[PDB]
């Protein structure tokens, strides 16, 4: 009689044929990706059709259920997260119109190719040649003509192409009641109808400003010892107060500051953290290592892997006969089967990544019991904050002399960690503004507060505000140059990496409350005890049936994001690092520019 | 010293889907119950009503042997007074029923690559049934309002599938079930131990 329960039944049905279909696709995409094949691209192709079919036939059956007439939360998220129509509001020539740019966007940043002005027929890839060049070579000038060719070979292509794909983008957006399509985006972190735990549009920008507020000394204490130690280096190329030239920062788009640890190492003499050795010494292999990080989550009380992850999944690169892409991916096909895949190699690199890639598992192996349109994280950050977590808890050396893997003779120290937590910080405390910038302007640019003939132009004077890096050639509005990342050309949300470093932190101290861990949050290791591991599990159970701001209550007990994990983990490197820039200028003057003289 | 067709129950090639539930009558035997034992590793074997060792100084005078096709779950779920799909519109258990339930693991003879769609399960019927009820439904389910025909919006086909596959999960794998009943009721017991 009543329609919820028309509602329950629909669910039921969609349920069981989404699972056997999604595994199906799956199964496909699994096949083609461990052996690359033509055939395999076939079928994956046909079982992707079919699924996106099945998905849309379902989302215009549905829609003539009103959600104005339900009562039960979990039926009211599950028909709402079904609903959503996305493209499929527009017109159907403005679909393929936007579906062909999509297309060309990703042809043209894949296969973007940028060639020496000496040999015209010796031309470089981004990945790996743009890429190497950009984060192994010195030469001021070879990282300046790799960057200025790579964003006027990509960015005049695509900036045009762009402009319509706003167009559309915020065409559809406001189709679907929604402001502009950066308003889409931030409708992941939307909750109603829960007291206590609402969340507004406007809140998430709120806090991210307040939080960046919050985060920014740090920042600037770091962009002065950087500055310091980059002028050393290149004492003719960086001004004292200036903005750091963009080439200069380690990648493509000085998103991670991960390289410059080599140049800006305090102490270059005290010895660094690497079990490789130690991998090659005692002959593990990759079967040893999964098996450490199988113990590791059998440690906190979490459950072993299924038999079928052994046996099936692919532990190691598949020879040469048959090739693979084994970017680090996680893989969670339903009906209980779970899987890895990446090349395994003995480094503790690999050592890191295969306890990342099991906490995934784990994450998504905790929710199964979840019905099928909410097996998923509470929100999109929570996935790869709990498989950094991991990694971070296991780097410790602590973990590594307790598995005999460090020799109980190594000496810790304040330089050592030190170091460590400037790596630390160099990885993570730069890209927080970089991802910042990137995103606000990516949402001012779709709200339209910026008119189309100064988007590059706003766009550097605020990154000179604000991230404190200058360009070293000036650009009009012919470039596209924020389209030369992969994000940006290829439809993904950005703010996600500053919500999960937050959130990844805030796990950390509340588990190490948890612990009962003394002294240095750096060294805190959550091994062997078990009311850590039921404590992560009472947040795991929920998959995205609740709402965010409960799960994150669930482990910390705040209902909210916050910056003192952060500054707290990183306090003892605030102080290092404030002891040296006592005879260095702190802040950044946005006038001074490379090209200016 | 005739004995039962126990090898010819349990070791069939076609047990049939749960909403057809085969049952096969069981009389005029003597019943050698090391078999009951030997057979499988076994994953399941509780027994209710009898004890499953003193089963042998037993006499009986008909016994009930229904065999089909669950998944890991609903062999949990096979029990005297629960709740589930499984349990309430496909296969009802009586609540004083005395005798003892068999689950194995099927992954040789009943599975196959490229999926297997030939089993079949009931997730849709107007009520709840009652203990022991065969239930072949062909007709089209309803909402609440409409006077729908045929395969409406709001009227779906009540009958899914047990899509098989060698590369699944324990919990979701497709485990054998056969439950075996009895009667303790004054009556010439025609089935008796050695
Ligand atoms: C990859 O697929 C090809 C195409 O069928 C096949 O010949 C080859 O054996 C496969 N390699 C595997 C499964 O390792
Ligand atoms: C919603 O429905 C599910 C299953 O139908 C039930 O378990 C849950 O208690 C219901 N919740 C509310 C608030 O109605
Ligand atoms: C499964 O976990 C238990 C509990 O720690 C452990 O004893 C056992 O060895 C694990 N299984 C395997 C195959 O190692
Ligand atoms: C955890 O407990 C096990 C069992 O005694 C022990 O072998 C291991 O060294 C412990 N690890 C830590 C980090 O305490
Ligand atoms: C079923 O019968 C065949 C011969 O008819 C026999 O080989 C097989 O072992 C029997 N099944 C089991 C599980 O013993
Ligand atoms: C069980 O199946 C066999 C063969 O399909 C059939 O001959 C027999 O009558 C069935 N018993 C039932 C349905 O009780
Ligand atoms: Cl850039
Ligand atoms: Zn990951």
């Amino acid at each position: 009689s009543t329609i919820e329960e028309q509602a329950k039944t629909f669910l039921d049905k969609f349920n069981h044929e989404a699972e056997d279909l999604f595994y199906q696709s799956s199964l496909a995409s699994w096949n083609y990706n461990t052996n690359i094949t033509e055939e395999n691209v076939q079928n994956m192709n046909n079982a992707g059709d079919k699924w996106s079919a099945f998905l849309k036939e379902q989302s215009t059956l549905a829609q003539m259920y009103p959600l104005q007439e339900i009562q039960n939360l979990t039926v009211k998220l599950q028909l709402q997260a079904l609903q959503q129509n996305g493209s499929s509001v527009l017109s159907e020539d403005k679909s393929k119109r936007l579906n062909t740019i999509l297309n060309t966007m990703s042809t043209i940043y894949s296969t973007g190719k940028v060639c020496n002005p000496d040999n015209p027929q010796e031309c470089l890839l981004l990945e790996p040649g743009l890429n190497e060049i950009m984060a192994n070579s010195l030469d001021y000038n070879e990282r300046l003509w790799a960057w200025e060719s790579w964003r006027s070979e990509v960015g005049k292509q695509l900036r045009p192409l762009y402009e319509e794909y706003v167009v559309l983008k915020n065409e559809m957006a406001r189709a679907n009641h929604y402001e502009d399509y950066g308003d889409y985006w931030r409708g992941d972190y939307e909750v109603n109808g829960v007291d206590g735990y609402d969340y507004s549009r406007g809140q998430l920008i709120e806090d991210v400003e307040h939080t960046f507020e919050e985060i920014k000394p740090l920042y600037e204490h770091l962009h002065a010892y950087v500055r310091a130690k980059l002028m050393n280096a290149y004492p003719s190329y960086i001004s004292p107060i200036g903005c750091l030239p963009a080439h200069l920062l380690g990648d493509m788009w000085g998103r991670f500051w991960t390289n410059l640890y080599s140049l800006t190492v305090p102490f270059g003499q005290k010895p660094n953290i690497d079990v490789t050795d130690a991998m090659v010494d005692q002959a593990w292999d990759a079967q040893r290592i999964f098996k450490e990080a199988e113990k590791f989550f059998v440690s906190v009380g979490l459950p072993n892997m299924t038999q079928g992850f052994w046996e099936n999944s692919m532990l190691t690169d598949p020879g040469n006969v048959q090739k693979a892409v084994c970017h680090p991916t996680a893989w969670d096909l339903g009906k209980g089967d779970f899987r890895i895949l990446m090349c395994t190699k003995v480094t503790m690199d690999d050592f890191l990544t295969a306890h990342h890639e099991m906490g995934h598992i784990q994450y998504d192996m905790a929710y199964a019991a979840q019905p099928f349109l909410l097996r998923n994280g509470a929100n999109e950050g929570f996935h790869e904050a709990v498989g950094e977590i991991m990694s971070l808890s296991a780097a410790t050396p602590k973990h590594l002399k307790s598995i005999g893997l460090l020799s109980p003779d190594f000496q810790e120290d304040n330089e050592t960690e030190i170091n460590f937590l400037l790596k630390q910080a160099l990885t993570i405390v730069g890209t927080l503004p970089f991802t910042y910038m990137l995103e606000k302007w990516r949402w001012m640019v779709f709200k339209g507060e910026i008119p189309k003939d100064q988007w590059m132009k706003k766009w550097w004077e605020m990154k000179r505000e604000i991230v404190g890096v200058v360009e070293p050639v000036p650009h009009d509005e012919t470039y596209c140059d924020p389209a030369s990342l992969f994000h940006v050309s290829n439809d993904y949300s950005f703010i996600r990496y500053y919500t999960r470093t937050l959130y990844q932190f805030q796990f950390q101290e509340a588990l190490c409350q948890a612990a009962k861990h003394e002294g240095p949050l750096h060294k805190c290791d959550i091994s062997n005890s078990t009311e850590a591991g039921q404590k992560l599990f009472n947040m795991l159970r929920l998959g995205k049936s609740e709402p965010w701001t409960l799960a994150l209550e669930n482990v910390v007990g705040a209902k909210n994001m916050n910056v003192r994990p952060l500054l707290n983990y990183f306090e003892p490197l605030f102080t290092w690092l404030k002891d040296q820039n006592k005879n260095s200028f702190v802040g950044w003057s946005t006038d001074w520019s490379p090209y200016a003289d | 010293t005739n004995l039962c067709p126990f090898h010819e129950v349990f070791n069939a090639t076609r047990f049939a889907s749960v909403y057809a539930w085969n049952r096969t009558r069981i009389s005029n035997c003597v019943a050698d119950y090391s078999v009951l034992y030997n057979f499988a590793p076994f994953f399941a074997f509780k027994c209710y009503g009898v004890s499953p060792t003193k089963l042998n100084d037993l006499c009986f005078t008909n016994v009930y042997a229904d065999s089909f096709v669950i998944k890991g779950n609903e062999v949990s779920q096979i029990a005297p007074g629960q709740t589930g799909n499984i349990a309430d519109y496909n296969y009802k258990l009586p609540d004083d029923f005395t005798g003892c339930v068999i689950a194995w693991n099927s992954n040789k003879l009943d599975s196959k690559h490229s999926g297997n769609y030939d089993y079949w399960y009931r997730l849709f019927r107007k009520s709840k049934l009652k203990p022991f009820e065969r239930d072949i439904s062909t007709e089209i389910y309803q909402a609440g309002n409409k006077p729908c025909k045929g395969k409406g919006p709001n009227c779906y086909f009540p009958l899914q599938s047990y899509g098989f596959r060698p590369t699944y999960g324990v919990g979701h794998q497709p485990y054998r079930v056969v439950v075996l009943s009895f009667e303790l009721l004054h009556a010439p017991a025609t089935v008796c131990g050695p």
